[PDB]
């Protein structure tokens, strides 16, 4: 186990903070909120999204061919 | 009245003679368990406002205890000041 006071060494940093009863819990919730989640979404679409559409494409084509394999089967049997 | 309560908590320093036996519960606990080197309550006044509290000095692993004890005393007084300690103050 590790306690405060024995964690690590810190040089010259000041930290100002404020009482919760003195500030808002939702500063600019929407004003600053939305823009940021856009920003984080943007920042990550390209690594998260691609594999999922790949699965998405393989899922719809996969069931497609499953029905068209049997149902479509006949087809032609002419004599 | 604030000055009286402050007197009750008082001050401490590691060169005070009489440790364990001090009337101030904070002071006695600080002395017996080596919670600090020095503490002192205070009541700064300016027009219509002021800072009222305590200031202490201690080792890096005692800041928590000192605070606990300091605060527990403040509360004790808010809710349980007994009669004689007030005379002393």
């Amino acid at each position: 186990g590790r306690q405060f006071g024995h964690l690590t060494r810190v040089r010259h940093v000041i930290t100002y903070s404020l009482s919760p009863f003195e500030q808002r819990a939702f500063p600019h919730y929407f004003s600053k909120g939305i823009p940021n989640v856009l920003r984080r979404t943007r920042a990550c679409i390209l690594r998260v999204a691609p594999p999922f559409v790949a699965f998405y494409l393989v899922y719809t084509w996969g069931t497609q061919e499953f029905e068209k394999s049997k149902r479509k089967n006949p087809a032609a049997y002419e004599n | 009245a604030l000055q009286v309560a402050n007197a009750i908590i008082g001050h401490y320093d590691c060169t005070y003679g009489g440790g364990a036996h001090l009337s101030s519960p904070l002071a006695s606990i600080a002395a017996t368990n080596k919670l600090c080197q020095s503490f002192q309550t205070f009541n700064i006044c300016y027009a219509d406002t002021g800072l009222l509290g305590a200031h202490f000095v201690c080792d890096h692993m005692s800041i928590d205890d000192m605070m606990f004890v300091l605060q527990g005393q403040w509360m004790r007084l808010c809710t349980s000041a007994t009669e004689s300690e007030v005379l002393r103050g």
